[PDB]
RNA sequence: UUGGCACCUCGAUGUCGGCUCAUCGCAUCCUGGGGCUGUAGUCGGUCCCAAGGGUUGGGCUGUUCGCCCAUUAAAGCGGUACGCGAGCUGGGUUCAGAACGUCGUGAGACAGUUCGGUCCCUAUCCGUCGUGGGCGUAGGAAAUUUGAGAGGAGCUGUCCUUAGUACGAGAGGACCGGGAUGGACAUACCUCUGGUGUACCAGUUGUCGUGCCAACGGCAUAGCUGGGUAGCUAUGUGUGGACGGGAUAAGUGCUGAAAGCAUCUAAGCAUGAAGCCCCCCUCAAGAUGAGAUUUCCCAACUUCGGUUAUAAGAUCCCUCAAAGAUGAUGAGGUUAAUAGGUUCGAGGUGGAAGCAUGGUGACAUGUGGAGCUGACGAAUACUAAUCGAUCGAAGACUUAAU
């Protein structure tokens, strides 16, 4: 359950090492988000270099959360850390790799380049 | 279950003390609520007594207080010994009950329905 | 079109055809009997009355609703039935497809219908404005003394009164609620149980009035 | 037991081809993933963390490490989506729920066989 | 939070219409014939 | 709004912002219907009908306001003692302390700043939210009820399709309808995910005690720590606002004359909105108009009912919870499973005690998923609902049919 003022790790090589969120897109009054949902956020720790630099405002997608998700069969997938990936306003990543596991529910959101450039779909 | 207008430690203590005293006297006078709540505790202790194996003895030692009864002819024995030698035999064939309750009229200082809980 | 009186047993889960978890409530409909057939010229509206469960027969010196009273024995003996515990009626049904004295059986429902279950809610007793009415309560710190009470009950001199409908503390529960567009997953004819997708109102051991969606 | 009507109406959904295990055992659960246009199998491997009330309502939890990121999957025990469960190896624990493995990584999360 | 006016004798006597003690639940005792409370032990005799 | 007047209030009408709760207008911010346009459709602008619903989260200031950062379909304007302090705060302002700048010879002063500065009240009445008793409904009762009325909902996004089609040098680009998913919000429920679970299980520290080791109890926030049943719960699970009628608003017409033409109008007759009415959910015969259906009860003294006691039915009393502040509601009272206990089981905990083996010891292993197990499921009268008491009909006239 991700709301504004929540710090997330970036799971990509965009430059951003860790970021926090401002809004959850998707509706007036929308308050929370889970895997497959986009958020506006501003990086707080960047790598020296990288395409994204510290203090920028960026669109981003949640790829793993500690709250996790119910699946239609009564199966639940949970994780040990929140995480996110930056996007280029086309459901495409800004970086060239992607670190760590990803949840299968991103397949539906048509974040296919995120699902294709991933260590483990789950 | 009931709380008896009292905390947890003070109730645990009151219930076990009241059960011990009942075992000593075989019939006591108290208020309905506490009779209704000591019924189960004393009934379960007698069950621990209908087996008499060392495990049940050790386990029933948890609840009973350590008291001494002077029987006829100056014979002395404690609450555990009474439970396991004078009350186990009496209810070896009965498969429940073990206690009855006889409502009495309200007391004077309060409007509490005094009752007499007795070992049957 | 269809109607059955039942009672709620609990909830479990079933797995669906594609693996989906289905949340379900077990309802027990047994010996539902028609006791009358209301008619437009006799009573002004056409409908049928169903009795559910089974009370015991009259006894002299009864002290509980367990046994039927003389008034109820007579009503049920005119349908050659045993005294029943819960009696309701249905209007949506075609009165001419039923007969005074038939058994309404669980199999009236096939898998995949759309039904409305009407029961009574669980009692929460006397409650306050935050649980009963969903009100945001006040600050818990910063020197507040307004934790859970409801706020202003009105204005000032204009309307020197509290208007009707002001959401204040009191009893919660004990209200008839109709959940709509539920469906039945299976009907079991031997244990006499209609399984309904979702959850229904009421305490366990309650009463539900299942009939066919009006929408 | 539980209510008899609950147990009767849901007895057909219980699986019997399943093995017997206990929390602490590391195992391989296989799953019919019907992703794409194929019913593939993904051998999920983890350490059982807990399991809950009987009936169709028993659910068990398994924990693993994917890329240094802990992942846990709860599965209903009698889900028809599990082809098979192999207790790949036994485990000597002293709990019934193993929540205390969410703070350890590496040799600290060690388990003795049998 | 103070009475804005007096409660007349009429209002007073009206409010306390339902303020009364109920006659006790007493039945005659089968061994002695004296009255006892129902479901309680007779205090005159000591029976059932 | 800034004012003017000084009419109620100085034997006191708390004044600003914020919080909680709203309620009403419409000169409408979005959504619905239209006339238009210097409208090709998307675009926008303008005006009309529309108040049913909806009409964000933050940074900065005590701020209202305003600016800014992200969103949204929109982030509307006002009334309500600039709504609401016997509902809350008290940052600003307006007591006493202090300090700076300025004015004053001075005491002191400034609507100039600045730091600090006690928010009392057990609700009588009306009002409002729930919940009982009495009586009336021309007999006394048990159950099922129609609905005069009343209340609640009423919001809307994106994607796909038609279609890259119409319309477009192009660039761009649907209308309709027809599918699919959301946001917010309201409800019901605990199966699942979790929360809590102070008479459940387990580990452990200090200390006192049952002489003693071993076992256990008291105290230390439940001493602490890991779990956790029932119940109660959301952030969890379903469901809902779906159709569809009838009358309309601005508007669009048809036939049609006064005014042989015309012309939406005067006769008449069409169509047309999230608006009106119904439709959908809930309460509802104290609806004193007191309604309807089925059933049950039905004598015998009067000296004339202003009549006992009894039916049918309840209650007293008692065991209880699916109900509960109390009373009510509901499950039960021996011709009995209502609760307790007993037996079995579910779920929870996790390998009891005592033995035997191994170790110098701290310990480990087998017995034995053992032992324990509050509310959860079933059976069993073993214990308690033993005895008894109280209340409760005999049915009015008048007229018309019979
Ligand atoms: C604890 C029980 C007692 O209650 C109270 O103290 C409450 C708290 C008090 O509330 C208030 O302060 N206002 C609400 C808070 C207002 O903040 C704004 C910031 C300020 C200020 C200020 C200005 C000047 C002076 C001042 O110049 C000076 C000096 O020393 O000269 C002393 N300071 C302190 C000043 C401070 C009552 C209610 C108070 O009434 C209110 O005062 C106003 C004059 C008018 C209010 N309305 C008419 C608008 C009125 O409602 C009184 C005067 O109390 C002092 C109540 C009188 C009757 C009492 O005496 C009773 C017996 C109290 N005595 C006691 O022991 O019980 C009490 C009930
Ligand atoms: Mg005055």
């Amino acid at each position: 359950m991700i709301q504004q003022e929540t710090r997330l790790k970036v799971a990509d090589n965009s430059g951003a090492r860790e970021v926090l969120t401002i809004k959850v897109l998707g509706g007036s009054g929308r308050k929370t988000a889970n895997i497959g949902d986009v958020i506006v956020c501003t990086v707080k720790n960047a790598t020296p270099g990288g395409v994204v630099k510290k203090g920028d405002v960026v669109k981003a997608v949640i790829v793993r959360t500690k709250s996790g998700v119910r699946r239609n069969d009564g199966s639940y997938i949970k994780f040990d850390e929140n995480a996110c990936v930056i996007i280029r306003d086309d459901k495409g990543p800004r970086g060239t790799r992607i670190f760590g596991p990803v949840a299968r529910e991103l397949r539906e959101g048509n974040f296919m380049k995120i699902v294709s450039l991933a260590p483990e779909v789950l | 279950y009931r709380k008896l207008g009292r905390t947890s430690d003070q109730r645990k203590a009151m219930l076990r003390d009241l059960a011990t005293s009942l075992i000593i006297s075989e019939r006591i006078e108290t208020t309905e609520a506490r009779a209704k709540e000591v019924r189960s505790v004393v009934e379960k202790l007698i069950t621990l007594g209908k087996k008499g194996d060392l495990a049940s003895r050790r386990n029933a030692a948890k609840t009973l207080r350590n008291v001494e009864i002077l029987n006829e002819d100056e014979t002395t024995q404690t609450a555990l010994q009474k439970l396991f030698g004078e009350i186990a035999e009496r209810y070896t064939e009965r498969q429940g009950g073990y206690t009855r309750i006889l409502k009495q009229g309200p007391r004077r200082g309060d409007g509490a329905e005094s009752v007499i809980i007795e070992l049957v | 079109t269809k109607g059955i009186l039942g009672r709620k047993i609990g909830m479990t889960q079933v797995f669906g055809e594609n693996g989906e978890l289905i949340p379900v409530t077990v309802v027990e409909a047994k010996e539902n009997v028609v006791l009358q057939k209301k008619t437009v010229e006799v009573d002004g509206y056409n409908a049928i009355q169903v009795g559910f469960e089974d009370k015991k027969a009259y006894k002299k010196d009864a002290k509980s609703n367990k046994y039927a009273n003389k008034p109820a024995e007579g009503h049920a003996k005119k349908a050659d039935a045993a005294p029943k515990r819960f009696i309701r009626e249905f209007r949506n049904v075609d009165v001419d497809a039923y007969e005074v004295g038939q058994e309404v059986s669980v199999d009236t429902f096939v898998a995949g219908d759309v039904i409305d279950v009407t029961g009574v809610s669980k009692g929460k007793g006397f409650q306050g404005a935050i649980k009963r009415h969903g009100q945001s309560r006040g600050p818990m710190s910063h020197g507040s003394h307004f934790h859970r009470a409801p706020g202003s009950v009105g204005m000032a001199s204009d309307a020197s009164r509290v208007f009707k409908g002001q959401k204040m503390p009191g009893r919660m529960g004990g209200n008839t609620v109709t959940v709509q567009n539920l469906e039945v997953v299976q009907v079991d004819t031997e244990n006499k149980v209609i399984l309904v997708k979702g959850n229904v109102p009421g305490p366990k051991k309650g009463l539900v009035e299942i009939r066919t969606s009006i929408k | 037991t539980n209510h008899k009507l609950i147990e009767a109406v849901t007895k057909s959904q219980l699986r019997t081809d399943l093995p017997s295990f206990r929390p602490g055992d590391t195992l391989r659960v296989h799953v019919r993933i019907i992703e794409g246009t194929r019913e593939r199998i993904q051998v999920f491997e983890g350490v059982v963390i807990k399991r809950r009330g009987g009936g169709v309502s028993e659910t068990f939890t398994v924990r693993k490490i994917s890329s240094g990121v802990g992942v846990e999957r709860t599965f209903p025990l009698h889900t028809p989506k599990i082809e098979k469960i192999e207790v790949k190896r036994r485990g000597k624990v002293r709990r019934a729920k193993l929540y205390y493995l969410r703070s350890l990584r590496g040799k600290a999360a060690r388990i003795q066989e049998i | 939070a103070v009475p804005k006016r007096r409660t007349s004798k009429t209002r007073k006597n009206k409010r306390r219409t339902h303020f009364k003690i109920s006659v006790p639940g007493m039945t005659e005792c089968p061994n002695c014939g004296e009255y006892k409370l129902s479901h309680r032990v007779c205090k005159n005799c000591g029976s059932y």
